[PDB]
């Protein structure tokens, strides 16, 4: 119902709205006498200076820290600084035979990164016919996962197929 | 219609299942075969003048995909599919060429796309060649200058193939061709 | 509905899995079975819900040890 | 600005041919006062040009190869002993420089300086044009009776410089290799991978 003085303020929509002041600040000021509107030490600073500018993306490192003792992680040569931030080299360690290790090159956190790429696939793969075998039940098993995270996912699916391998 | 062909091939390529968590027990060689041979049935069936707009249309539900692994594999099945002397090449070339090369936006994509370009370069074509370098040139001249340090092996990927032509244009290609098509490119030194 | 089942479980290498372990009635496999979906589709149907916003990682477990 | 404009008239011909063919006549024409001007054309224009993205629009160019060998050109030819006795050089020898950067050399203290500036650039986070610059530095580097990239093995960058060097094919990996000396091995096994 209200709708004369709301359009009407509408109105004043150009640089020039500061007589609201004298309109409105002497009745507030009969009103209400507040002295403490902002006299607290306060300033404002939005940013001086934020980066890591000492390790990796730390959603990476923290996440596959808190995962299974039976997996261990270490650096290759360090090709990845910057960008890629984690080359990494895994063993199983469990109740079952061992492998090739992967390659783990991650790309930033949307996650479409399929880490490993078998550098070493044709000869280390050719070698054995099981772990060949292996080796093809792991890639027909990836290609069903959907976004799949190399964080987590790769490597569990990759483990799930290692101990699978007995049949 | 184009919609069922659309769905031939989704239904031939699409394995969507439960997320199997339950652990189950029950494609390189047999599901890819298959695929292929459906793939070649239909064809065989009809439209082939419009199987350009078709390849497209296959094209882009290929790149309507996110994982590498998906599109490698399916990108596989068409590099046996020619290799083996059917859909000759220049048409998947022509039709890949352009509207999804996704510059320096899907390296893996990308990646995926140079290699199976490199291994089809022997691409036997006629005069009709020099449009499939101007686009291969345009694509790259699109690239900025400080894109990245780590993206490197997988744009060099596009110089390899260049290189690749550029070379065996003195025993592969005609060179004068190649040369003339570079002048949209060199005008008397333009950086 | 009588949509497509597929027996898309381990049918049937669970007499084998049975058998290459270390460690009356069987129905034990039956019970395990009916225990492992009432307890599992809970968490896939959560886990198909929460896929829709962010972090889609299907199939992560807790320590492993955990069982659960 | 003797190599500013030097280097400017350079990067217009925009032609293999001519490019070389200007750095080979300027190399000799810019005889007469071989190491201290080289010293400070380098140690002025690399790292002028390395500094920031402005100038890498200029080394992008075969050019820019032209420059490198140039600059490992001059490089190889201070290094090893000059007499160097001019009309104008000899009579205006007098100068005094710290460059703000074995032995507290000039010469050499030019040479840690561009060395330590090359591993820089070799650095990730943004590469067009410098990183295969510094390839081809490094590839015509390649040269016999050749002692540049001493590497003192008290406190100096060299080692892990070349090993980022072969992280990025043997020219670096047998540089390097001075004495077999377990420092050395390091970088053997890093080529090795």
């Amino acid at each position: 119902q209200p709708l004369l003085d709301a359009v009407l303020a509408n109105i004043r929509s150009p640089v020039f709205n500061h007589s609201l002041y004298r309109t409105f600040v002497p009745a507030m000021t009969a009103i209400h006498g507040p002295p403490i509107t902002a006299p607290v030490v306060c300033t404002r600073k939005r940013r001086l200076e934020d980066d890591e500018r000492q390790s990796i993306p730390s959603v990476l490192q923290g996440e596959v820290a808190r995962l299974d003792p039976k997996f261990l992680v270490n650096l290759d040569p360090s090709h990845c600084s910057n960008n890629g931030t984690v080359h990494l080299i895994c063993k199983l360690d469990d109740k079952d035979l061992p492998s090739v290790p992967p390659l783990e090159l991650s790309v930033p956190a949307d996650y479409p990164a399929q880490s490993p790429l078998w550098i070493d696939r044709q000869w280390q793969y050719d070698a054995n016919p099981f772990l060949q075998s292996v080796h093809r039940c792991m890639t027909s098993r990836l290609l069903q996962l959907p976004d799949k995270h190399s964080v987590t996912a790769l490597l569990n699916t990759w483990a799930q197929s290692v101990h699978q391998a007995c049949l | 219609m184009e919609t069922q062909l659309q769905s031939i091939f989704e239904e031939v390529v699409k394995t969507e299942v439960i997320e199997e968590a339950f652990p189950g027990m029950f494609d390189e060689k047999t599901k890819l075969i298959s695929c292929l041979g459906a793939f070649r049935q239909f064809w065989g069936g009809l439209s082939q003048e419009s199987h350009e707009q078709c390849i497209q249309w296959i094209v882009k539900f290929i790149h309507g995909q996110h994982s590498p692994k998906r599109i490698s594999f399916l990108y596989d099945c068409l590099a046996m599919a020619v290799e083996t002397g059917l859909l000759p090449p220049r048409l998947v070339c022509e039709s890949l060429i352009n509207s999804d090369t996704l510059e320096w936006e899907r390296t893996q994509l990308w990646a995926l796309t140079f290699k199976l370009v490199r291994k089809i370069i022997g691409g036997v074509d006629y005069k009709g060649v020099r449009d499939l370098l101007k686009v291969i040139l345009e694509k790259i001249l699109t690239i900025p200058n400080t894109v990245s340090s780590a993206v490197v092996q997988q744009l060099l990927a596009a110089r390899e193939v260049i290189a690749y032509i550029l070379e065996r244009n003195a025993c592969l290609l005609p060179a004068y061709f190649a040369v003339t098509e570079i002048r949209k490119l060199y005008p008397e030194g333009k950086l | 509905a009588m949509a497509l089942l597929l027996q898309q479980f381990k049918e049937n290498i669970q007499d084998l899995v049975f058998r290459t372990k270390t460690g009356c009635a069987f129905n034990k496999v039956l019970a395990h079975f009916v225990a492992m979906c009432d307890t599992n589709m809970p968490f896939v149907g959560l886990r198909l819900e929460l896929s829709n916003l962010e972090i889609p990682h299907q199939g992560v477990q807790v320590e492993g040890d955990g069982f659960s | 600005w003797f190599c500013n404009n030097l280097i400017k008239e350079l990067l217009k011909e925009t032609r293999k041919e001519h490019t070389l063919r200007a750095v080979e006549l300027l190399y000799s024409i810019f005889c007469l006062d071989m190491q201290q001007v080289t010293l400070v054309l380098l140690g002025h224009i690399l790292p002028g040009l390395l500094t920031d993205s402005s100038k890498w629009h200029s080394l992008m160019d075969p050019p820019g190869t032209a420059l490198a060998k140039l600059a490992v050109w001059c490089a190889l030819s201070s290094y090893s002993s000059h007499k160097g006795q001019a009309s104008t050089r000899q009579k205006k020898r007098h100068r005094e420089d710290i460059e703000d950067y074995n032995m507290r050399d000039p010469l050499n203290r030019v040479l840690a300086n561009l060395f330590l500036l090359i591993s820089s650039i070799l650095g990730s986070r943004t590469a067009g044009p410098h990183t295969q610059f510094v390839q081809w530095f490094m590839e015509e580097c390649v040269d016999c009776l050749e002692q540049g990239g001493r590497g003192s093995v008290l406190q100096f960058m060299p080692f892990t410089t070349v090993s980022e060097l072969v992280k990025v094919s043997p020219k670096v990996v047998l540089a390097i290799t001075d004495l077999s000396l377990p420092l050395g091995r390091q970088v053997a096994a890093k080529a090795i991978a």
